[PDB]
């Protein structure tokens, strides 16, 4: 079985982050939708250790700053390594997806929501990747 | 000594070996062996010299399991069934602590009185000078016949 | 003749994994119809040795979490190597596609379909690589 | 001139496989058309060696079964290195491309059709790739 | 000793070989060698000698069948049917262990008299000096008769 | 021994050896060349020494069989014909083997006789002298005739 990979590293700088779990639920009274009033309950915790990089290529979407008829609009991604694991939102349930801060690149801090988790079940190490993406400006997200 | 002892024994003194790599099946086989040869319950004063010749055996073993298996003809791998990749290249090293074992009794028994008797001179000691000398069959210098044997010359080492 | 990969490896950990064959059946007694009240009949067994790996891209298909005009629906796919023969369907026949049970990104398990089977008829030694999607939430597939 | 690549493999297995050829014919004694009622006449015969690989991909048109408004249909292919002469089709001619019996992912035997040919005939040995695409299931090509 | 013991002794003396790498017919094969040649039924004196022999006798057996296979001429491999791969690389080990266990005997049985008599030195026992001297076959210095036989000389090596 | 015998004693000696390595008409013929010259039928005592003499030459014949093929002058090997690949780099193993049988003729049969006669001494045994002495042929240091012959000096090595 693997035995380095089981271990933490001691080259490479690795850091911690902040994390939030999110739930939604309904509030109007009367309403007869599932949805009423939406709200989202958060419980904080952090990651273990973690490593961010940006995307590698400079393709239109990937770009910071875009235009649009509206105004410059804002866009923001990364890739991440970590020993934690994280979840995606599961459908016939009340749970979303879990939400991490990082920096951006207008040099403010952000929430950015995990889309896509890679893991390996039969090796057994627990080392993960994930790809996130910045919340839009001004919301709390989907 | 009993039967379950030396097990106990053996494999704090072998750096707490396990059961896979060396039964106890085994190492009962070994101490059984200088058992009937040595006759310990008999006499208790080869209890380090049965203990310290049982350890020796096992290591013995211990480098022909690595012989008969594939693990003493190969010193590379190489597994890659997609992303996992895994490459690394004991036999060799039982091989010199069996050396090294042998020259260091005390690890086992201080009591083996070991390294005791290197240099010997004769003739410095009269008990080993009797000894010799009054040996029934031993045959020195004096005793040099010659042609045909004379009365002049003795025929037995020892002083009348 | 291959010899080295005619044996099973001892460098890396390799996993078992359960499976289930599948067919269907009619059941409607008067219905005019080949599919009537169709129903699938199982069959469960195990695979002697696999290793499961996750897409290597992040093309948008292959995220995880997916925005539609309903909700956040799911998805997730896999690439396994294994030494057991798995079988597509076939048609004219009441035979279906094989599936077998993994981990998935919300932290449970769920049933993978196998799409594509790879072989080399010509070399001999038994080893096979599959390419798996996970059934749809909330059903058992086609 | 090339020596190593004009002798056959020591180190690698090779298979024999088994082939047929294929013309047609006008069966209809009055219809007026060339078509008339086709049929084709076939010829067996047989490889010397050959070495049989899958495709490299998971393209959608590359997985074994697709989901159709009809059904689950099927689908093969293969990449063959070989040391016989195959032809494909001629036109204005009543040849039809040779077709060879290999296994699929069903389980299942079944022809697979002949479509791309490749040659050097600068360099002198006898040695050709081809491309090959499973009959449709329940007929025999065209 | 019978038939059956013969393999199952050789087996944890040799490591737990397993039975493909040498079968119990070839074990009896080198049994049945020694024991016409030494009449075990008949003098139970050279158990441990028939066995030393039979040990030696099959690791030499072991060491022709990596010979005459294509075992003792490979140092490398390489295996790719697809995304698997394959890279490796005991003729050579049973070479040494051959020329180890013939340098110790003890190993097998301690009962087989080994390392006893490095050193002789002739001349100083009466058992020996006897025994060369009453020799009717003995030729020595005092027998030399030059140009032509004399009565001065004697021609037997025994003193009347 | 019997045709059928041979074959079955040199394969089991020879680990087991197949057919295709050596077959069993090249046994035949060198088991024959040695029966006319040794006429086993006529003296059995000669069994060992056709049996040993048999082994020998079919090694050499195994040397001599990887030369004049290509299996002796490569030492590399690289196969691809798509997405299989192989590479690897016994004339060699068996040079030694016949320089190391050689040596250790009690592999075939312990009845050789071998090491017997390494150490010789003249002089010391009478049966030895006399043998010399009395041989017609014989010249030795006692009949140097000098400028001319003379009737003071032997003509003849023994003794009257």
């Amino acid at each position: 079985a693997y035995s380095l990979l089981s271990s933490r590293n001691r080259l490479i700088p690795r850091v911690e982050v902040q994390c939030r779990k999110r739930e939604w639920v309904k509030t109007d009274p009367d309403s007869p939708f599932l949805n009423g009033g939406r709200e989202v309950l958060y419980t904080p915790f952090t990651a273990v250790e973690c490593t961010v990089q940006p995307m590698r290529g400079k393709a239109i979407r990937d770009q910071n700053n875009q235009l649009m008829i509206g105004g410059e609009e804002d866009y923001d991604s990364y890739t991440v390594y970590s020993e934690t694991l994280l979840f995606r939102a599961r459908e016939g349930t009340e749970h979303l997806s879990d939400q991490m801060l990082l920096p951006d690149s207008g040099g403010g801090q952000t929430w950015f929501t995990v889309m896509k988790a890679d893991m390996y079940p039969s090796s057994g190490v627990p080392r993960y990747r994930y790809y996130l993406i910045a919340v839009p400006v001004g919301t709390e997200g989907g | 000594m009993t039967n379950e002892q030396v097990i106990e024994l053996v494999r704090v003194l072998l750096g707490g070996i396990t059961t896979e790599e060396i039964s106890d099946q085994t190492i009962i086989f070994f101490w059984t062996k200088w058992k009937l040869t040595y006759d310990l319950d008999n006499r208790p004063e080869k209890i380090p010299a049965a203990l310290y010749n049982t350890v020796v055996d096992c290591v013995r073993w211990l480098i022909v399991q690595e012989v008969s298996s594939g693990n003493s003809s190969i010193r590379e791998r190489f597994e890659k069934i997609g992303d996992e990749t895994i490459s690394v290249k004991s036999w060799e090293s039982w091989k010199d602590f069996l050396d090294w074992l042998e020259l260091n009794p005390d690890y086992i028994d201080p009591s083996l009185a070991f390294n005791s008797s290197l240099v010997i001179i004769g003739g410095v000691r009269k008990d080993e000078f009797f000894r010799v000398k009054n040996n029934p069959n031993s045959y020195n210098g004096f005793m040099e016949q010659g042609v045909y044997p004379t009365p002049a010359i003795p025929k037995q080492s020892a002083w009348p």
